[PDB]
């Protein structure tokens, strides 16, 4: 993104919480912020310096200051729970407006629960079928916003990477996926493979080795 | 009070064409300059293409990766805008957003000056791209390698969703996780299943995933077998 957020932060009830973007053009644009709930239109929060719309609740307010703009919610309410996306001029100057990738906002409503991660190499039976597949399953945590990443031999793997979005289980912690397409001589042909899930700005990485 | 909503959305072959419509009230649609602006499935928001009022220029403008293909009008009579896409890409598979766009200024000294903020917007529409048809997946066992052990089913390469999985015919549920299931850029599904399981258990007894894929009448079980 020419627009940095994090992914995901919490922030328990009442509370202050400040969300970040970044980037070399809001050293010289103002940056509005967005607001989206699960399937539903998003609401816009702010813009520039002091625009609130009316409507958007006292709680809500903008900032800037360097290459960051920041939202900051003062008393943070459940129904909160949205992502937060800032927006601002392309850093060309050509006349069009770029986004960042969004930052998913808990407001906490139950404990913390880091996420449990299973990696499972490719099956015999899907090598056997001139296929591989790697198999990253991440349960069990809140809140239900990770990152994943995946890894071979220590250099960034970025193609045949399919990742979910977290999505709530029925004891209402989250789960997500990970899955590493490669060919079967790819999956040979390196040492190990790692995915690593990053929750909060706190790593849980497993690997696997061919044998 | 502004309401909008998008329709037209639906799954269509690459190189196809849809037609978008946003229908809009609760603000003078003439006076309004309008935008579209997609999501697609992971990666955030991206804007598509804007059209001034008629008392401006009623011109069009529109981002790189869509020039050339995609048309955006608006019949003011009708308080409606439309988005016309031909020779769709898997790449424009996402959620497609109708907004009001406003204008304000800051401090920056370039020209032309302005930043363009989305005052409102629709629940938006999705379109899938995809040369996907109705097929059954392949199960392939997740192979078990504190006192417990992790084993699983992988479902591979169906459509459409859903696939229903359970373990030993509903007979296990202790323990069992089965995940969203991924959409690939062939427009086909994975879901994998997981269950936790006594280590101790491990060839004593047996685990079977039952996998049902409704649309194809496939029903398939797979049992999963240590190492
Ligand atoms: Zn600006
Ligand atoms: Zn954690």
């Amino acid at each position: 993104y020419e627009l940095t957020q994090e992914t995901g932060v919490s922030v328990a009830l009442g509370r202050t919480v400040t969300i970040t973007c970044r980037g070399d053009s809001l050293r010289s644009h103002y940056a509005s912020w967005y607001q989206k709930k699960p399937g539903q239109a998003p609401i816009l929060l702010f813009y520039g310096k002091n625009n609130r719309p009316s409507g958007v609740p006292d709680r809500f307010s903008g900032s800037a200051s360097g290459n960051r703009a920041s939202l900051t919610i003062s008393g943070a309410q459940a129904e909160d729970d949205a992502e937060y996306y800032c927006s601002s001029r392309d850093k060309s100057g050509s006349r069009l407006s770029v986004f960042g990738g969004g930052t998913k906002l808990t407001v906490l409503s139950q404990p913390k629960a880091a996420p449990s991660v299973t990696l499972f190499p490719p099956s015999s039976e899907e090598l056997q079928a001139n296929k591989a597949t790697l198999v990253c399953l991440i349960s069990d945590f809140y809140p239900g916003a990770v990152t994943v990443a995946w890894k071979a031999d220590s250099s960034p793997v970025k193609a045949g990477v399919e990742t979910t979005t977290p999505s709530k289980q029925s004891n209402n912690k989250y789960a997500a996926s990970s899955y590493l397409s490669l060919t079967p001589e790819q999956w040979k042909s390196h040492r190990s493979y790692s995915c690593q899930v990053t929750h909060e700005g706190s790593t849980v990485e497993k690997t696997v080795a061919p044998t | 009070e502004v309401q909008l909503v998008e329709s037209g959305g639906g799954l269509v072959k690459p190189g196809g064409s849809l037609r978008l419509s946003c229908a809009a009230s609760g603000f003078t649609f003439s006076n309004a300059w309008m935008s579209w602006v997609r999501q697609a499935p992971g990666k955030g928001l991206e804007w598509v293409g804007r059209i001034k009022s008629k008392t401006d220029g009623g011109t069009t403008d529109y981002a790189a990766p869509v020039k050339g293909r995609f048309t955006i009008s608006r019949d003011d009579s009708k308080n409606t805008l439309y988005l016309q896409m031909n020779s769709l890409k898997t790449e424009d598979t996402a959620v497609y957003y109708c907004a009001r766009t406003g204008k304000y200024y800051d401090f920056w000294s370039g020209y032309p000056p302005g930043e363009e903020y989305f005052q409102d917007w629709g629940r938006g529409t999705l379109v899938t791209v995809s040369s996907a048809s109705t097929k059954g997946p392949s199960v392939f066992p997740l192979a078990p390698s504190g006192g417990t052990a992790a084993l699983g089913c992988l479902v591979k390469d169906y459509f459409p969703e859903p696939v229903t999985v359970s373990w030993n015919s509903g007979a296990l549920t202790s323990g069992v996780h089965t995940f969203p299931a991924v959409l690939q850029s062939s427009g086909l599904y994975s879901l994998s299943s997981v269950v936790t399981v006594p280590s101790s258990s491990l060839g004593t007894q047996t685990y079977i995933c039952n996998v049902n894929h409704k649309p194809s009448n496939t029903k398939v079980d797979k049992r999963v077998e240590p190492k």
